[PDB]
């Protein structure tokens, strides 16, 4: 397939790895009481590792020579779940956590002394501003077009 | 003859003791002219 | 001019130790020197670059009469594959009688050491067969470093001093060193292929007793003043050539085969030949482009006045530029070592993939050795080309007459440049590091599929692009219907694409995540140095904490405790603390190359594939498991031939280790120190009857830095080199 | 000898002169500030290099200046 | 010199073997037979329940490289 | 100074009844009482998530855990 790879679910080296952690695990299990506790945590470990193996096989990933899953980034539209969801989600929340800490900034600057407010934080008014981030996308950019999220260069000073 | 039975103790152990003895010598004159 | 030093009174009035130790470090710096001149400056740098010259030719010289009057080059010419060449001979009266018997290698009949410079090979590519020819090369080399000396003095006396505007003549240099220096040189080597070691590659000997009566061609130059140039080319030599014979030999003397020399595995010599003969006349072309006295040619400053972007972004573009550069020779050297690193990178990068030397690409401890040596010179000339152009800022630069050109308006938004090389350092570090521990994580829970292994996706097309057809893709000169293709179908693309599919060398190596991985590490390493040396000199001249740091020159200790603290200010601390991460990036560089070539070189490439993608494979599998043999060069059993770099080994741990304590205690726990024996030897009997007549001080806190520094350079490089040639040799010789 | 330089930025507070260690500055006469005086630095001879007077300035930037020069017996505070 | 196990008849085997005697005058002789040797144990600890003394082994290399 | 050598006497204590109560709540200390030599000490044991229980290992006794 994609660069001389081969799907997980027909790759037969991905098949020597389970089974061969699947026999250490047995073999580990077969020194336990049937009913003990460690006989019940092994064998759910070793259910735990057939699931793994599987969902990787039917989620469509790819496989090396050395038999693991390899990522693909280059914009292919068959792998948009290993790289370009997850990294669309990953800006959502650090644009949330960004936009209300520089809004808590903004908001409390107006005061006596802005730094007793910095050590000890206001709850009350975090709580107004924190769920204010579930649109920050849409104020960002109406804010960055009416010129009110950049100061002009000759402004800045201590 | 064999030259570096010769020139190995000439070059590692007489010639640094000159050039040492001078440049002491040198850098100790109380002036230069 | 009172005692030494006699160029700075300054020194010569210090009563303490301090006035040796200086005088050695600031006898180069002839700027600072007393009642010095503009002119004077220009004539000593000539003299002494005279010098350089003769002693670069001593050494060379001396090379020659050594390999001549010690070495095997006769007897390796016959069996290149199995002998191992002699670099000298060994005479230490300290030896004892099993490393006598332990040295004593290569047919010799005394204890030698081998040599891993490559020169056998080089020597032998370029036409020597015997030893006397090599001692007649040592005493023309000999003659040439005389005449070197001869024109310094000479050119130092007040009947033959150039003027000062003999030095500025910009067009007239540059024309006589892009058409003479570089085009003849070139025109001159070529001449020597062809009269002289393409027909030593076919049996056929030629020397200074009969090179005029043999024909380089059996047509001779009729075909090139005629124009039918393509004569030179229609025999070239057969695939079953034996490279010192004329078994399959042919008549060609330019082709555009490409690929490799099926025995030798390197280039061919007639490719070599038309190479240098069209790069000369490139050379030749570009030595015209500027005006002495004939009335034609461009000028500099007039070329520099008119390139300005009519928006208005650039400022007032490249205006005043030329004497900006032309009176500042810090500008200069920062430039031309700029360049000079990055073309040593290249050299380093295309000798290793493309090899020119009969009998080299075999030789694996001489490719690593001659990889590791010029990687290392070049990361040093890439540290000082940053260092002289953060000195050019200090004492040349005129603000005046560089108002609001784009050398200003780089100091006008450093806020700005500095931030964003911080972020990218940041990004790069956080996430491949991060990958790394995740990866390492994985493997020590015993769960090898949950790893994150990128593959390097881009890199693999441009491998296709280039012709290889490992990954699948067809493009461009990996498919066989297209544009590409068929223009160079017929010229040169058989011997070339031969060469890449073929997995036994190293053009273009297989890739994959282990080399996303270590390439995005070493980008890491790159911007961050970049990062260090860039704000040492955008600073340089001043900042918010010190705004007046030009007045105090480059080199200072501090400015004292006050305003918060202010240790390693200037530019020189700047520098000094680059050169650390300038180790960290070439340090990762050859631990990559070292380690993919040695599991290429044993057959075991899944070793690499397997292991390079979690860090504990790094410290398991290449450096605790090549060890083995270099640290048994002696033991309580005896010793062999590697006891040597066991030994020096163990020496550069020292010396790295020793640098520590310049690094970590400082200057006043010291001198508190000193004064209590210089009590004890002025109260001793029959001890204080001897005086000393330089007052002992402790080291001073600049002095302090370079002592470290250099301590801990001189360690890591030794210890490597062990390293590298125990690991190898052991191996494979 | 180190060189000390004072400039006009200088409000005659004294507390250079006090901080001195070998007694190198000393106040003088002036008509250019509210105080009246100014500092002076008439035996640098005796300069060891300390930059305690540059830690005890209140003006932005400093009105005193020490620049390190030449080593002798005395700046290098050598007692043997 | 001390631990180590005994044989039914007596015979003493000691973990390294005596070996501090001969090797233990040099400093090839502590970097070879004690650091390269006695790390194995360290370094081949993945996998099994000893894989937290490598992962801290590796950490606390890079902790004392990180304060320099 | 009083106070704060109460308050490390304190803490000093909590100590104490933590290493008391892992021992009597999550060891192998009885089955170690009927055969030293063969048994290895362990009361550490830890909760399976993200595959950290591999560092449950075999000491014996019919038990899994963290060596002491
Ligand atoms: C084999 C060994 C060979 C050498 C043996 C001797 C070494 C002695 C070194 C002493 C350095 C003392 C020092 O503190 O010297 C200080 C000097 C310069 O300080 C100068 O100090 C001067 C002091 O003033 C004095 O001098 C002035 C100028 O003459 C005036 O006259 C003035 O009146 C007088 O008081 C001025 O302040 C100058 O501005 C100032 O620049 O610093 C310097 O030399 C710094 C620049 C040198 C090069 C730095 C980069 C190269 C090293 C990187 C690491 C190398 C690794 C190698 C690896 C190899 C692997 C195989
Ligand atoms: C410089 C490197 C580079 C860059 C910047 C891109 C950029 C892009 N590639 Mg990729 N690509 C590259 C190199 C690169 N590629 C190379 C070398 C190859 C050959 C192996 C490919 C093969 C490739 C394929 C096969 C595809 C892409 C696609 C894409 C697009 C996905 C963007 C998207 O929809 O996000 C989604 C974002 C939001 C919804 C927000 C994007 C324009 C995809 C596309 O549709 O391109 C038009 C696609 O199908 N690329
Ligand atoms: C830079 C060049 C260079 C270097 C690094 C070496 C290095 C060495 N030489 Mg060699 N040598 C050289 C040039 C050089 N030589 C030249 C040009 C000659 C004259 C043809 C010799 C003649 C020579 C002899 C006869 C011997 C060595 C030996 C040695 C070894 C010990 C040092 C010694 O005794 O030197 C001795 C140095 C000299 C006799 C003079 C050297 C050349 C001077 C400096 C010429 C100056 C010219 C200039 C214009 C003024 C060492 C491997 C010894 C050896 O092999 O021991 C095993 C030994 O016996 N050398
Ligand atoms: C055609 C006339 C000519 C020639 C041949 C030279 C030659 C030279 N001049 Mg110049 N010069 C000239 C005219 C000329 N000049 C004129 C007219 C002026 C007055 C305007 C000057 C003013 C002048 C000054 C002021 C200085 C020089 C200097 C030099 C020297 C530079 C150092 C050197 O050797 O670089 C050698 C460089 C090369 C051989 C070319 C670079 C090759 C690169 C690195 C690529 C190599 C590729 C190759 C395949 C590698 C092979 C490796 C090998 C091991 C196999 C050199 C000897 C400097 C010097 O040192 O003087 C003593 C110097 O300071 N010249
Ligand atoms: C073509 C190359 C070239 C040239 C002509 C110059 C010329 C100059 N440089 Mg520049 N420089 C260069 C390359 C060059 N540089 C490179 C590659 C670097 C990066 C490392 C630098 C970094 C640099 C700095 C940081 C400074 C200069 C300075 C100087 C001045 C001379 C200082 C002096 O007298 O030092 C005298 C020489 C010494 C005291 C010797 C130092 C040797 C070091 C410590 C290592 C020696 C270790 C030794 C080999 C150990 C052997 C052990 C054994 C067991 C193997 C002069 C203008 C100075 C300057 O202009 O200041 C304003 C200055 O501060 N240069
Ligand atoms: C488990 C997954 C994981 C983890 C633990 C991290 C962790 C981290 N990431 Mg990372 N990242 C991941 C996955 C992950 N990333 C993926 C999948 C992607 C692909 C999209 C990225 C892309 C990414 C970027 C582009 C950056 C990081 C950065 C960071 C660091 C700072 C985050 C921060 O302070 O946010 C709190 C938020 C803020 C302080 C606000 C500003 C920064 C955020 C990212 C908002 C940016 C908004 C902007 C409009 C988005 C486009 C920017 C453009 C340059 C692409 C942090 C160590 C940052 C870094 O290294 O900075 C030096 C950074 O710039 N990550
Ligand atoms: C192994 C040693 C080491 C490490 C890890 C670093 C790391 C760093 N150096 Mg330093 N440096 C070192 C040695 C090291 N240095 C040495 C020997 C020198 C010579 C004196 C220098 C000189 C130097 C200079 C001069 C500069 C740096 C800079 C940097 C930064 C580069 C960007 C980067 O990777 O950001 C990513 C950050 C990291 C990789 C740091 C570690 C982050 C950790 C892993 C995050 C998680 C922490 C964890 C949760 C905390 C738990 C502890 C506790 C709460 C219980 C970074 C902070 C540059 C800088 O500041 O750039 C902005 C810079 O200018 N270094
Ligand atoms: C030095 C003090 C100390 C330390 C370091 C620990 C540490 C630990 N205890 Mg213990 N514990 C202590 C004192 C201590 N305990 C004391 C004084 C008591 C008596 C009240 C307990 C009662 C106790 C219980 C009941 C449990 C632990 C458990 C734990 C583990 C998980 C803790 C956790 O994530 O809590 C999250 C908040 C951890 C190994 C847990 C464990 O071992 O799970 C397998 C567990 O269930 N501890
Ligand atoms: C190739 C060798 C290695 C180069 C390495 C990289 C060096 C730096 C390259 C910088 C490229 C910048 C391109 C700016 C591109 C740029 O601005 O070019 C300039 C271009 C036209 O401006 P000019 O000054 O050339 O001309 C406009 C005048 O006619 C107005 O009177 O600007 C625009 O089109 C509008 C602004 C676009 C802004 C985006
Ligand atoms: C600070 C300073 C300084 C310094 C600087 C420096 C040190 C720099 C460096 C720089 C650098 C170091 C740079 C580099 C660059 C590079 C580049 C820019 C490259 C490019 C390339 C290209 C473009 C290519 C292309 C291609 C390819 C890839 C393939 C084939 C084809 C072609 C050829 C097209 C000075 C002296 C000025 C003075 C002032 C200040
Ligand atoms: S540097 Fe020290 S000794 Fe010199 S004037 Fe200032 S306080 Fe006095
Ligand atoms: S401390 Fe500064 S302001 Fe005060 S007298 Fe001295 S120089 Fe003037």
């Amino acid at each position: 397939d994609i660069a001389g790879l081969t799907p997980c679910k027909d790759s037969k080296a991905f098949a020597k790895r389970e089974k061969q952690s699947v026999k250490k695990l047995t073999s580990s299990l077969k020194k336990y009481a049937p009913d003990s506790a460690p006989a019940l945590a092994i064998q759910a470990t070793i259910d735990k590792t057939k699931r793994r193996f599987e969902n990787y096989g039917k989620f469509g990933l790819l496989c090396g020579s050395d038999g693991l899953p390899h990522l693909i980034v280059s914009g292919d539209q068959r792998h948009w779940g290993e790289f370009i969801t997850p990294g669309v989600l990953f800006l959502y929340i650090a644009g949330w956590i960004g936009w209300v800490g520089r809004s808590y900034l903004i908001a409390v600057s107006g005061e006596k002394k802005p730094a007793m407010r910095e050590i000890i934080i206001d709850v009350e008014l975090a709580s107004k501003i924190i769920p204010r981030g579930f649109i920050w996308p849409v104020a960002a950019y109406r804010e960055w077009i009416n010129g009110d999220l950049v100061v002009d260069d000759a402004d800045i000073g201590y | 003859l064999n030259l570096p039975s010769i020139f190995v103790p000439l070059v590692g152990l007489v010639f640094p003791a000159i050039a040492m003895t001078s440049l002491f010598l040198y850098v100790q004159k109380n002036k230069i002219v | 001019e009172l005692r030494f030093p006699r160029f700075s009174q300054g020194l010569a009035q210090d009563p303490t130790t301090r006035r040796i130790w200086f005088g050695i470090a600031t006898a180069h710096d002839f700027e600072s020197h007393d009642d010095i001149t503009e002119e004077r400056l220009y004539q000593n740098i000539f003299a002494s670059h005279f010098g350089q010259l003769a002693i670069i030719f001593l050494w060379t010289s001396g090379n020659l009469f050594h390999v001549a009057w010690q070495g095997n080059f006769e007897s390796w010419i016959q069996d290149p594959l199995h002998v191992r060449p002699i670099a000298h001979a060994i005479w230490d009266p300290h030896f004892g009688q099993p490393a006598v018997e332990a040295f004593t290698r290569g047919g010799a009949a005394g204890p030698v050491n081998i040599a891993y410079s490559g020169v056998y090979q080089w020597w032998y590519t370029i036409g020597l067969r015997t030893n006397e020819d090599l001692y007649t090369g040592a005493l023309f080399l000999l003659f040439l470093s005389t005449l070197s000396l001869v024109a310094g003095w000479l050119h130092l006396q007040p009947k033959w001093k150039p003027s000062l505007s003999w030095f500025k003549n910009a067009e007239s240099r540059l024309n006589h060193h892009l058409s003479g220096l570089f085009g003849v040189s070139s025109l001159a080597w070529t001449g020597h292929l062809v009269h002289v070691a393409i027909p030593a590659s076919r049996g056929e000997y030629v020397r200074w007793n009969n090179f005029l009566d043999v024909l380089p061609y059996p047509q001779g130059l009729g075909p090139l003043l005629t124009g039918q140039w393509n004569l030179y080319a229609q025999n070239p030599d057969s695939s079953n050539h034996l490279f010192g014979t004329a078994q399959g030999a042919g008549t060609a003397i330019l082709t555009l085969l490409g690929g490799f020399h099926p025995q030798t595995q390197s280039l061919w010599l007639t490719d070599i030949a038309h190479h240098h003969l069209a790069i000369a006349f490139i050379f030749l072309i570009a030595g015209h482009m500027y005006r002495t006295n004939f009335g034609i040619g461009h000028s500099i400053k007039d070329l520099l006045e008119a390139h300005t972007p009519p928006g208005g972004r650039l400022g007032r573009g490249h205006k005043g530029l030329y004497d900006t550069i032309n009176n500042s020779i810090h500008f200069q050297l920062g430039l031309a070592l700029a360049s000079l690193g990055v073309i040593t990178s290249l050299v380093a990068q295309h000798m290793y993939s493309l090899p020119a030397y009969a009998f080299i690409a075999q030789d694996f401890t001489t490719q690593a050795a001659l990889y590791t040596h010029h990687q290392y010179i070049a990361g040093f000339i890439m540290t000082g080309a940053f260092a002289h152009g953060a000195i050019f800022f200090i004492r040349d630069y005129n603000p005046e007459q560089n108002e609001d050109n784009v050398l200003a308006r780089m100091l006008d938004h450093k806020e700005a440049i500095i931030s964003h090389l911080s972020w990218a350092s940041l990004f790069l570090g956080f996430h491949t590091l991060g990958l790394y521990v995740h990866n390492d994580v994985m493997l020590a829970f015993g769960t090898p599929e949950k790893q994150i292994l990128i593959e390097p996706i881009f890199a693999q097309w441009i491998q296709s692009a280039h012709g290889k057809t490992t990954y699948g893709f067809d493009i461009l000169l990996s498919s066989t219907n297209g544009p590409a293709f068929n223009a160079g179908r017929s010229l040169w693309l058989p011997g070339w694409l031969n060469a890449v599919n073929e997995n036994s060398n190293s053009l273009f190596l297989t890739i994959g995540p282990g080399d996303f991985l270590v390439h995005h590490a070493i980008a890491l390493g790159l911007h961050t140095t970049t990062l260090i040396l860039v704000k040492g000199a955008l600073d340089a001249r001043g900042s918010k904490l010190m705004p007046d740091k030009k007045d105090f020159g480059y080199s200072f200790p501090c400015d004292g405790p006050g305003r918060g603290g202010t240790c390693d200010i200037s530019a020189w601390d700047a520098f000094y603390l680059a050169v650390f991460w300038m180790l960290n990036t070439i340090g990762w560089v050859t631990f990559y190359w070292h380690w993919k070539h040695i599991t290429l070189w044993q057959g075991n490439v899944s070793q690499f594939n397997e292991s390079s993608t979690y860090l504990m494979g790094w410290l398991r599998d290449y450096l605790w498991l090549n060890s083995s043999q270099l640290i048994n060069g002696y033991n309580p059993f005896g010793m062999n031939s590697l006891s040597v770099w066991a030994w020096m080994f163990l020496f550069g741990h020292l010396v790295w280790a020793t640098g520590f304590m310049f690094l970590i205690s400082w200057r006043g726990y010291w001198q508190e120190l000193i004064e209590t024996l210089a009590w004890a030897h002025e109260r001793t009997p029959l001890a204080n009857l001897i005086r000393w007549r330089d007052k002992p001080v402790a080291l001073s806190i600049v002095q302090a830095r370079l002592v470290g520094l250099a301590h801990f350079s001189v360690g890591y490089i030794f210890t490597y080199a062990a390293f590298l040639i125990a690991s190898t040799s052991g191996k494979f010789g | 000898s180190h060189s000390v330089k004072i400039y006009d930025t200088c409000i005659g507070c004294t507390q250079c002169v006090r901080a001195c260690p070998t007694d190198v500055l000393e106040m003088i006469p002036w008509d250019g500030c509210k105080a009246k005086q100014i500092a002076s630095a008439p035996r640098t001879e005796d300069c060891v290099g300390c930059k305690r007077c540059e830690s005890a300035c209140p003006t932005d930037f400093l009105s005193v200046r020490v620049y390190l020069g030449p080593e002798t017996t005395r700046s290098m505070a050598l007692s043997y | 010199d001390v631990w180590g196990t005994i044989s039914d008849q007596g015979m003493v085997t000691h973990i390294t073997g005596g070996n501090f005697a001969q090797s233990s005058i040099t400093i090839n002789g502590w970097l070879r037979d004690f650091l390269w040797a006695q790390a194995s144990q360290v370094i081949q600890s993945y996998g099994s329940s000893l894989s937290a003394y490598g992962l801290f082994f590796l950490g606390a290399h890079f902790v004392w490289a990180f304060s320099l | 100074v009083f106070s704060a050598h109460f308050g490390q006497l304190s803490i000093i204590f909590l100590w104490l009844s933590g290493m008391y109560f892992h021992g009597a709540r999550f060891s192998n200390y009885e089955a170690w009482l009927s055969d030293p030599t063969h048994i290895g000490p362990s009361a550490q044991v830890v909760w399976p998530i993200v595959g950290q229980e591999i560092l449950n290992g075999d000491v014996g006794g019919g038990f899994r855990g963290i060596q002491i």
